[PDB]
């Protein structure tokens, strides 16, 4: 309710008393949802005051007020969160995060991260001020649960955004540091620390093959495709993020998530209503159809199949464009039983369907699916029965009018099969 | 051929 005039005045008083009601009406205002007026309060020059302020320890409610009104200038624009990092504020939150008061520590936590939760650079400079050490401390109880719901959310979400982010990722030694104590977090039994910790294992799993293989060493693949089951589906989101991750790494690293068991979620995922849920799935079942045949093996014995031909048939465009790569990816690896099998499911009549879309993407990756298909089907004499079921369904009438195409990719494969097949 | 939740957040009152 104060002006920021009489803020200034207060805080510039000589008084400490007059300078915490002060310190709590700047809260106050930078509390409020209708653009609390940080860029104003920044201006007044008040960022160096309240900083100064979070090492008063003898008065502990001026360290929670300046905490808290920090905290939500560094949550604004990057440029606000820089005014709070050029003020100094890094150190001293670190200092607060040793704080016996539950409630100054916490709002340390939470500053920290929103100054983290900015871009790499920052992340780093929070790292290299010795954040990672003191943050863990804080969780270093024998059972999580003895800790305030509240409380452990918010680290949570802080140790997130200290994994988060990418160009560079975060340094390997902090991820080694930080693992432990999330593979914790992600045991533990309530859904937003849940769904956050599942959040920072997808982060870290973002990357390098070398990134994947230290989470999973960590042995966290098994809770991973446990979450994936989950009914919330912030926890879904990020579980099947991070699985999908996994499965973009090695082999040795995408078996792993099928002995875990994550392909008997499949048939839900690659139904469910919610379509970016569709979409992630079916990116991933890309992945492990780009796999070794053995792999390939089990998402037919999982009857999984069937689940693309649906997809295929009709989902957002989005999806359907990951269905297609996942065609393609069987069918140039899969075996020529394998390739027949897909054949039988029905995939020939979607697949034609889907050289009618104005994208010119996904007509290639239809195109060299037919042409691994065709190469199946010559392995077996079939040619020509392939060749009248592709004309029946009115497939000849999508790749000749294809030859009309001005990408060159496109009508020279088109042109390719019309005479090879045809 | 393998193919590759709220950045900050205000405290409200409270």
């Amino acid at each position: 309710n104060w002006s920021v005039e009489d803020i200034v005045k207060g805080i510039n008083s000589n008084n400490l008393e007059s300078q915490l009601q002060a310190t709590q009406a700047a809260r106050k205002l930078l509390s409020r949802e209708k653009q609390p007026p940080i860029d104003n309060i920044i201006r007044a020059g008040l960022i160096p005051k309240f900083v100064s302020f979070l090492g008063k320890t003898d008065c502990s409610p001026i360290q929670f007020e300046s905490a808290w009104a920090l905290t939500n200038i560094a949550s604004g624009t990057s440029e606000q969160t820089k005014a709070v990092v050029d003020g100094g504020a890094i150190p001293a939150f670190i200092s607060l995060l040793a704080s016996p008061h539950a409630h100054i520590s916490e709002q340390a936590v939470w500053a920290l991260g929103n100054i983290a939760g900015d871009g790499s650079a920052f992340r780093d400079l929070v790292i290299k001020h010795g954040a990672i050490d003191p943050l863990l401390a804080l969780l270093a109880v024998p059972d999580l649960s003895t800790l305030a719901c509240g409380y452990l959310r918010n680290l949570t979400w802080t140790l997130s955004n200290l994994c988060r982010n990418k160009n560079p990722a975060p340094p390997l030694d902090a991820v080694e540091q930080i693992l432990p104590t999330l593979v914790r977090l992600l045991h533990h039994n309530d859904p937003e620390v849940l769904a956050d910790s599942c959040w920072a294992i997808s982060y870290l799993t973002d990357g390098p093959n070398e990134r994947i293989e230290m989470v999973v060493k960590k042995g966290v693949v098994p809770q991973l495709v446990k979450l994936l089951g989950a009914t919330e589906l912030p926890i879904v989101t990020p579980a099947l993020r991070a699985i999908g991750n996994i499965v973009t790494g090695t082999d040795e690293q995408t078996q792993k998530v099928i002995d875990a068991g994550a392909l008997a979620v499949f048939p839900s995922l690659l139904t469910n209503p919610k379509t970016n849920i569709q979409k992630e799935a079916t990116w991933t079942m890309s992945n492990i159809t780009a796999g070794r045949q053995d792999q390939i093996q089990q998402v037919v014995n999982h009857g999984l199949v069937p689940f693309l031909v649906g997809v295929l048939s009709k989902a957002d465009f989005k999806t359907q464009k990951e269905a297609a790569w996942a065609i393609t990816n069987y069918t140039s690896g899969g075996t020529v039983e394998q390739i027949v099998y897909l054949v039988h499911c029905g995939i020939i009549e979607p697949l034609m369907n889907l050289l009618s879309a104005k994208d010119t993407k996904i007509i290639q990756v239809i195109l060299d699916a037919i042409s691994n298909i065709f190469q199946a089907a010559e392995k077996l004499g079939e040619t020509e029965k392939l060749s009248i079921m592709i004309e029946e369904c009115g497939g000849l009438d999508k790749i000749e009018a294809l030859q009309r195409h001005e990408n060159e990719s496109v009508y020279k494969a088109s042109l390719n099969l019309i005479e090879k097949y045809f | 051929l393998k193919r590759k939740l709220k950045l900050k957040r205000a405290r409200l009152a409270d």
